[PDB]
RNA sequence: GACCCGGUGAAAUUGAACUGGCCGUGAAGAUGCGGCCUACCCGUGGCAGGACGAAAAGACCCCGUGGAGCUUUACUGCAGC
RNA sequence: GGGAUGACCCCAGGCGGUAGGGGAGCGUUCCCGAUGCCGAUGAAGGCCGACCCGCGAGGGCGGCUGGAGGUAAGGGAAGUG
RNA sequence: AGCUGGGGCUAGGAGUGAAAAGCUAACCGAGCCCGGAGAUAGCUGGUUCUCCCCGAAAUGACUUUAGGGUCAGCCUCAGGC
RNA sequence: GCUGUUGGGAAGCAGCGCCAGAGAGGGUGAAAGCCCCGUAGGCGAAAGGUGGGGGGAUAGGUGAGGGUACCCGAGUACCCCGUGGUUCGUGGAGCCAUGGGGGAAUCUGGGCGGACCACCGCCUAAGGCUAAGUACUCCGGGUGACCGAUAGCGCACCAGUACCGUGAGGGAAAGGUGAAAAGAACCCCGGGAGGGGAGUGAAAUAGAGCCUGAAACCGUGGGCUUACAAGCAGUCACGGCCCCAAGGGGUUGUGGCGUGCCUAUUGAAGCAUGAGCCGGCGACUCACGGUCGUGGGCGAGCUUAAGCCGUUGAGGCGGAGGCGUAGGGAAACCGAGUCCGAACAGGGCGCGUCCGCGGCCGUGGACCCGAAACCGGG
RNA sequence: CGGGGGGAACCUGGGGAACUGAAACAUCUCAGUACCCAGAGGAGAGGAAAGAGAAAUCGACUCCCUGAGUAGCGGCGAGCG
């Protein structure tokens, strides 16, 4: 290939916005006209008025956490038998981490959408539904863990 | 000592500028200036004797410095850069296809 | 995107008719002399600039100091060095690694 | 250098799968004494509008 | 002392100036717009009506969720007792 | 609307403008382009120009000075007017 | 209850004070230097090349708010209908 | 690596060669691989430093059962009071540390696993030492999309100086002849300072705070022009005179028109702010997060961090991890559903990533300059 | 025999602010930061479990990346983490 015009295509635009001249964004600088466009202003997102944000709303999202922090408890990850359809033989956790879902996220639970497939399928649980669909050839390796 | 270079008090050929191709004896070396002397560059300096003892000092006036890179030593043959030979004991300089 | 670039960069160069991968290097003991002679027989006249990749360190020492040739180990293959050069010359062992670096 | 989540909102407003911002109806934590069964009942959750764009921007890491 | 001559020679201030009067006008107190009147070009010694003349980002006045000194049966603290 | 898309020609509207929003450019320093190319038959910078191109920011060309550096096309970065 | 020379001591919320908030190295209602420090300043001022298109507001609600702000209203760019 | 050619001067330009593990870079009268200093590549320490990296040599370390139950760090543990540290702000408040009071035991000993009890488990306090992987840059060296003398350190220069202040402390300015000094003999005017000739030089309007030498500012000469006109100083028109040519350039006599610039304002020629003029310095950024947009790569996937290897302006490797592939519910949980509910009522919520670029936002002065003041140590 | 004093940063320990932020302010923040003192050295600190924490688990300490702006802390404010 040549040397010049490998050149950036279509739209790179590194032409950012400077404000200093008679034409463009002049005098007071491309915005501002007033006081509190000057080297800091309060937020907004949350702030201001000095009204009450809306922190008049209320934290019913109760169960916010006690001192020594979280409780370790075994956490479960969903995956649809739809997603399983892909591959054949026998499916197990970690076999799944080496793909889209589960990854490290611990205790596998197969459930839900799509038609089931003839393969034994190790899991920590199922939805009732997915246990039923998986009657169409396939597993009840459940129980697990020790 | 950081000062050091090519030639000493001896016959050298200039390849310089004005005095290009010249062959002169002893270069009377600086090397503060990396300069030499030969009978190459020459000029007039104005005078009246440091003391007018023997009145005027004279008027012919003598040789300018000349950059040591302008000169190039010589023997059985011409210019030649210098090379440096072991000698089996000491160390002397011999010219390329030549000696001393 | 780097694989792509690297693959493509060579390709443009292949399409141009510039990619020539070789085998013969009697131009040994990396002497500029030796390489140059060898180059003459390979029609590498020094009329265009050339990117030479090879694992053979003697041929590397061989070019280098030539001012129309850019010398390079194969792991150093890269688009810029490819592009800046007009002509591309590879060891077959270098072309082997270039293979691996893609797929 | 890395934004912090604004705990005061995390603590009181869910973010839906659309990305609407959901908050409990205000106004029945002690008021009551006798407001209609309708009042005290009619407090499950709700949307907000334009003010959620703001509330979202503060739950910045949790998305 | 001031004035004239010979020797040396500052300063604040200063948008630029080719810088008149009256009646009007105008951000409502005009050399600078309008109309009219007046006026050859340039100095020097004098006066202080004007240039809202100079100097100092008004001491008064209010404003700022500005400061600081002082007070107390303002608050909350501390030293001390 | 043509459409031998020619960014080149017809048809019709519009084109005061502060805060602002948007869009296209110009120029300065540095980088690749460069082991290249321009330079003592004269670089950069400076002094003229009633000449040329650009709507403009600017770009050339011509003379004078200057005396050794400068740097395309096309990209990139910023102590950029 | 005098003046004055020399040699000493007392200091910064501290000294000294026949008392004025006086003096404490030419500005003391809390010294001076260096440091935190580029304190903070909802205030005043200043903000640098060119061309092209569009183009506001000085209302409402709340605001220890009222010359500051948050949402709404009015401007603009892109996509969509 | 020589010659030839212009030039004051070749390294330019030309002819014909050569070296290259060396075509990095500087210098040489201009622009040189082959003139010089270098570069690639390779040598070198008597002396004094450094030195398990490779050797040696010590110190040192090398058991089973079965019994006794003699020892296993004290004002210590432990508890209470008062506090500190930890993400923990008295909280349900453990753990670690301890100023005060009280005050054990030696393996049935004792601390802990977030008040506390009970199981189950973890560890052995009240003695001490321990490299390396980590930080920093007075100092040596290497690099630079770092500065180039109002910049870069305050300081390129004899600067922490001159100067200022009792003192702590404060703190400047000021670089450049030329290739070579060849730095101008001697004559002339002058007291000298300065000139004028001569002379050197490629050049002296390169002549010594000497390269380049912009503007303000001050002169001299020349053209046009003005002493009965009134003015933001210009402009439009005519006409005259002056300078190279049917076209210009300069100037301005009379006529028409005409309220400076910036800021701040409802409103400024304004008798409202700023500004003597000229030159230089002088203000919207960068890091990391975020959020839109856009150029791309791959896609139910996308992507790697620290590091490791390789380069010496070369790229690789590295999936810990991160987003996305599923939602609802405070939670237990259930799941294409789920939450409230007695409910086959109702209703609420329920379908990409990586890199570049740009707009904007949060955190850091975050567009630049400015306080009155507060605190610490002097 | 040792000590003493010096050393640009860097380290440990003993003491330890305020402007500021919270759009006032006291709890909170700035921040165990700035600064003062003592000490250490080419580094310093730490270091071989009366540890972690729920795992038939791991196995000195230090440093980097993760974990994570999560767990939590918080006039449940600002913010801290």
């Amino acid at each position: 290939d040549l040397r010049p015009n490998p050149g950036a295509n279509k739209r790179r635009k590194r032409v950012g916005r400077g404000p200093g001249s008679g034409h463009g964004k002049t005098a007071t600088r491309g915005h501002k006209g007033q006081k509190s466009r000057s080297g800091g202003l309060k937020d907004p997102r949350r702030f201001e008025g000095g009204r009450s944000t809306t922190l008049m709303r209320l934290p019913k999202r109760g169960m916010q956490g006690q001192v020594p922090g979280e409780i370790k408890r075994p956490r479960y990850q969903g995956v649809n038998l739809k997603d399983l359809a892909r591959f054949e033989g026998e499916v197990t956790p970690e076999l799944l981490v080496r793909a889209g879902l589960l990854k490290k996220g611990y205790r596998l639970k197969i459930l839900g959408e799509g038609e089931a497939k003839p393969l034994k399928v190790v899991a920590h649980a199922f939805s009732k539904s997915a246990l039923e669909k998986l009657k169409a050839a396939g597993g009840e390796p459940v129980l697990l863990e020790a | 000592r950081v000062k050091m270079h090519v030639k000493k008090g001896d016959t050298v050929l200039v390849a310089s500028g004005k005095y290009k191709g010249r062959v002169g004896k002893v270069k009377e070396v600086l090397p503060k200036k990396y300069a030499v002397i030969v009978e190459g560059v020459n000029i007039v300096k104005k005078a009246v004797r440091v003391s007018p003892k023997y009145p005027q000092g004279g008027f012919i006036e003598k040789e300018a410095p000349l950059h040591a890179s302008k000169v190039r030593p010589i023997c059985p043959a011409c210019g030649k850069p210098t090379r440096v030979r072991k000698k089996f004991l000491e160390n002397g300089k011999k010219i390329r296809v030549c000696a001393k | 995107v780097r694989k792509k670039g690297l693959a493509m960069a060579v390709a443009d160069r292949a399409r141009e008719g510039k990619l020539l991968l070789v085998e013969a290097f009697a131009g040994v003991n990396g002497k500029t002399k030796e390489f140059l002679a060898w180059a003459k027989e390979a029609g590498l006249d020094g009329s265009e600039s050339v990117l030479l990749v090879t694992g053979n360190e003697l041929v590397r020492r061989a070019a280098r100091n030539l001012p129309w040739v850019v010398t390079l180990a194969p792991e150093g293959l890269n688009v810029y060095d490819i592009v800046r050069t007009e002509r591309l010359v590879m060891d077959l062992d270098a072309w082997e690694v270039f293979q691996n670096r893609i797929g | 250098p890395k934004m912090k989540t604004h705990k005061g909102a995390k603590k009181r407003v869910k973010i839906t799968a659309s990305g609407k911002v959901v908050a409990m109806k205000t106004g029945k934590r002690h008021l009551n004494w006798q407001k209609s069964g309708k009042e005290i009942r009619q407090k499950g959750r709700k949307f907000v509008l334009a003010k959620p764009e703001a509330e979202r921007i503060k739950l910045l890491l949790p998305y």
